[PDB]
């Protein structure tokens, strides 16, 4: 017939190889494919969906209140509310998310993120806040003006009920970023409304978010 | 510092060991194993597939056989790997005919050779497998919760073809399953909490 | 303000536009129909939502097992495929604060805390009464609430919008299913932010409506 | 000639496989096929009978 | 709950074991077996073929050889599988020439190798095989009932090529037959009652 | 006495042994090795690659396994060669699951067979590898000099699949690496002075 | 299938051979190639420098 010779490495079993093999049950027709809503052909569509950040992580914080940050009317001016590390491998507010849990199956991750903040307090709550981002190695702000040197926006409770923040293309693989939030003015609430309000942070992925180099999830459970 | 691979087909498809068993063989003067080839046992593939609700894929089974020593030398055994589809009752009268019935698909392979590789097609009544099934098994009205009788692939039955060989060697069999033609629907949240039992979703915390 | 009239009844609702279609599709017909017989919105019992309320869940069609006209066709025929339009309207004044997450969980497997025993029949199917979240942070299935937004959901904030409308098409592996056995969808209202008020304790009612729109039935008996 | 490498699972005997094998008796012509009434090409035709 | 595979070609074609024999070999200081390769012995394939009257197919024979142990190690024997067609008389003077005559088709295979696979063509005087033959054998006028001399495929003869090897190992030979190019005529009722004898249709009840 | 082959592709591409190790195995009543597969160890390939600054190539790894004797005869062991990419932490609890995780690419090969040959693709954050990196490792401000965290291929992990075999034979494993698709930039002067250490450029003279 | 026979010297490992082998990590896209000054495609360009 056709003379052939065995190449080095013939007959070995590779884990990542893709080849056709003999079928086990020939002359068998599988069930036809009905149209099922929500067909996902790419893992990035799951990542682009917004998820809840947990900003309340502290000592003795367990349960439902880990998703919200309490803000009362007795707070003073220019007090640090929190800071959000951008490290996926370490544990920040981003430890368990839609972008975080999927990225733990990979190593190299590059793309632009987005953060959305929502104020769940009453309708009559007044006051203003400040929303700032820290560049990599950005001299984390002591009080206020250091955060102002970067990209920032003044957000009001009365006018806008939501926040749109586009973060420019972080990077990480196997202290860089941060989010600083302070008190611009005092929280003004009426006598009938409660003194304590809260917020809920969100994060999603843009269209330029990319992934590669599949690996095993570090969390066994 | 500073979409091809992100596809679902490349994400869910990987070679993993879903079954590990070694039967003790020294002197019998039986030897066989069967298992339902399910993804809830191996912990890394389970949570890997807990992300999605319905899944459509063709299981690709590869049997790797290694013989240990408990100098004699390793003889070459002949093994038979038979796949038993769902619906075949198993009244085992071993040493006689069920294995050798021409209905079930069987494959023969030696110890030294390329690993036996078969591709199981998609066998279901419905359109796709159900990882999350809310309901009860069949209609018993109190029937088992969390197990759908509609989806069962079958049992993988493997035995040695040759008769008893006077050696004290232990045969180790490894079964790898890499799914192909994967179609995904309804992604769900990951489960951070550990698995207490494979039969249901109960959590400890 | 805008009234949504479907069938012989209707309910005063907020302006309905750009409603959420689950997974970007709508419950079309399978390629008799109950646009008259069982059509109108079925309003469940209003639950009292307080500061310490963990949440509530109604499986589909668990709360609908016996409801009005729809309760007859449940045990009457052999199989069905049905879509769902869920409108949850929570009425409150401008002095109340809080947030309610209305999310539809397809194929929800419940669970228990610190035991391996699987729940029974009465624990899974509660009928119209509905259940209460044991640990809403873990969703009771073992997953996390932070990433739970992957499903179809809408946000009810006492500031912006006090109501929500979610449309659920038929989600199943089979074209039809068993009425008393399998539950395709699950309706859950998750109070991420609790209630707060000048008084120590208040009461905020919640109204839930479900419309089995564009469905079919087969296997006539009885 | 043409370099080739053995794939995993080569040389095994499968029960359900369909492949061509070398004939045992070459240069042998089987008897031609006469037309026999009641040719059944499908098992459903037997089932459809009352 | 809730025509491609239903075809006759896929229905009758399956791999089944029609012959199982193991000859005892320890010390001879002969070894061979022949059989008519008929479908009336194996019980599941018999009733499988009792559904139809006339059948036209090409038998595909595959010989699987396994060596057991009664640590020495397994030597590699050379086996010869010869097919004897109908009409060849067998005056056996073993140790001399009938097997090696160039008329009969023979095949050589080792112990460790892909199983020897040969395809027997369609050998008949008539158009197709007769499973149900109403009449008597030949014209003897009282000749044997239930056996048609017109249809006989032949005998499958297998022996070991090498001479006596001083081992106590027993050689096990398995012969599988999967028919191809199957043509069916005149379907009949299934037989529910057990088989008393393979030579005729008598029933017990 | 008295340009095709002068090309860079043919110049840098050759088969050389970058790792030589033999583990002592007699009686354990563990056995494995991992290494970063770097070109700074083997002295002839190092200076071969010190000529250029940045390099882009796909490493082709081939594992050659030989078994020595410390007449019994050589049994056939089953070996597993797994590649661990950069970023996978190694909390080794051996005898249990890390090796068999479906994320890492593994290959199975016997003792007697064509040598296992795999081609590792180009894995980098930047455009090409850095042989000469002026700077420090990461940002520690005093972080390690001469080692760039941006370029690490991974670790090559190889173990025997079978359990302990009662022999006194020593297994010798040889790993050859021949780069392909080589692209060169910024040629540099050769280094005549000997290599004091592989971690940096210090010279003796 | 296609009958083949092994040629003398089949299965040996040659140092200078050039052939394609199965990739270790499929469905992985390497980093694109940025333009780097001083691309050297031949060793004679290094020799021609004084």
């Amino acid at each position: 017939g056709v003379p052939t010779y065995l190449l080095p490495g013939s007959g070995q079993f590779l884990t990542t190889d893709d080849h056709s093999s003999a079928p086990a049950l020939p002359c068998f027709n599988p069930t036809p494919e009905m149209h099922i809503p929500g067909q996902v052909r790419n893992m990035l569509e799951v990542v682009q969906v917004e998820s809840m950040m947990e900003i309340n992580n502290t000592e003795s914080a367990v349960g439902m209140e880990r998703l919200k940050v309490d803000i009362s009317a007795l707070t003073d001016v220019d007090q640090l509310l929190f800071n959000i590390p951008l490290d996926i491998q370490l544990d920040g507010p981003l430890r368990n998310t839609l972008v975080g849990n999927i990225s733990r199956y990979y190593t190299h991750w590059s793309g632009s993120l987005e953060m959305t903040f929502m104020f769940c307090g009453s309708f009559m709550a007044a006051g203003k806040l400040i929303l700032c981002y820290t560049p990599p190695g950005g001299s984390c702000p002591t009080t206020r003006e250091t955060a102002m040197l970067g990209t920032h926006i003044v957000w009001d409770f009365g006018l806008q009920s939501s926040v749109t923040l586009i973060i420019p293309w972080i990077s990480g693989s196997h202290n860089v970023g941060y989010v600083t939030c302070f008190m611009q003015t005092n929280l003004i609430v009426p006598s009938e409304s409660s003194d304590t309000c809260s917020l809920i942070g969100f994060i999603a992925a843009k269209d330029d978010f990319s992934l590669r180099l599949m690996r095993d999830s570090p969390d066994i459970g | 510092t500073v979409v091809s691979e992100t596809l679902v087909e490349n994400f869910l498809s990987r070679a993993a060991l879903v079954s590990k068993r070694s039967f003790e063989y020294k002197d019998h003067t039986k030897n066989f194993f069967k298992w339902t080839i399910n993804t809830r046992s191996f912990v890394q593939l389970r949570r890997k597939l807990e992300l999605f609700t319905y899944l459509r894929f063709d299981a690709e089974i590869t049997i790797l056989t290694t013989v240990a020593v408990n100098y004699v030398g390793l003889p070459d055994l002949t093994l038979q790997a038979m796949f038993v589809p769902t619906g075949a009752l198993t009244p085992e009268k071993q040493d006689s005919f069920h294995w050798q019935s021409g209905s079930n698909a069987s494959v023969f392979f030696k110890i030294s050779d390329p690993p036996a590789r078969i591709t199981i097609p998609f066998m279901c009544i419905n359109s796709a497998y159900s990882v999350f099934y809310d309901g009860f098994a069949g209609f018993e009205k109190n029937g088992l919760y969390g197990i759908n009788p509609a989806d069962t692939i079958g049992n993988l039955c493997v035995r040695i073809v040759n008769e008893h060989q006077p050696v004290g060697f232990t045969v180790t069999v490894r079964v790898y399953m890499k799914p192909k033609h994967i179609k995904a629907w309804a992604p769900r949240p990951p489960r951070t909490l550990p698995y207490m039992s494979i039969a249901n979703a109960n959590y400890k915390g | 303000v805008l009234q949504l009239k479907l069938g012989n009844s209707a309910i005063v609702t907020q302006e309905a536009a750009n409603y959420c279609c689950a997974y970007g599709e709508w419950p079309n017909y399978l390629p008799t129909q109950p646009e008259t017989a069982t059509d109108r919105f079925y309003t469940l019992k209003s639950v009292k939502w307080e500061t310490g309320s963990t949440g509530w869940w109604w499986k589909l069609p668990d709360a609908l097992n016996n409801i009005g006209m729809f309760g007859q066709n449940v045990q009457h025929h052999y199989l069905y495929r049905s879509g769902f339009l869920i409108h949850v309207q929570c009425n409150a004044t401008k002095f109340h604060q809080g947030a309610l997450l209305v999310v539809a969980i397809p194929e929800h497997q419940r669970g228990a805390h610190n035991t391996n025993t699987s729940p029974g029949f009465d624990d899974i199917m509660k009928g119209e009464e509905g259940g209460t979240f044991n640990h809403p942070y873990v969703l009771d299935d073992g997953t996390s609430l932070a990433c739970a937004t992957i499903f179809p959901h809408q946000w009810i904030n006492l500031r912006t919008n006090n109501s929500a409308t979610i449309v659920l098409p038929w989600m199943n592996a089979a074209p039809m299913d068993f009425p008393l056995r399998h539950n395709q969808w699950t309706l859950a209202i998750i109070p991420v932010v609790p209630l707060g008020t000048r008084t120590t304790s208040s009461m905020v009612p919640i109204t839930v409506s479900i419309a089995p729109m564009c469905c079919e039935f087969n296997g006539l008996r009885h």
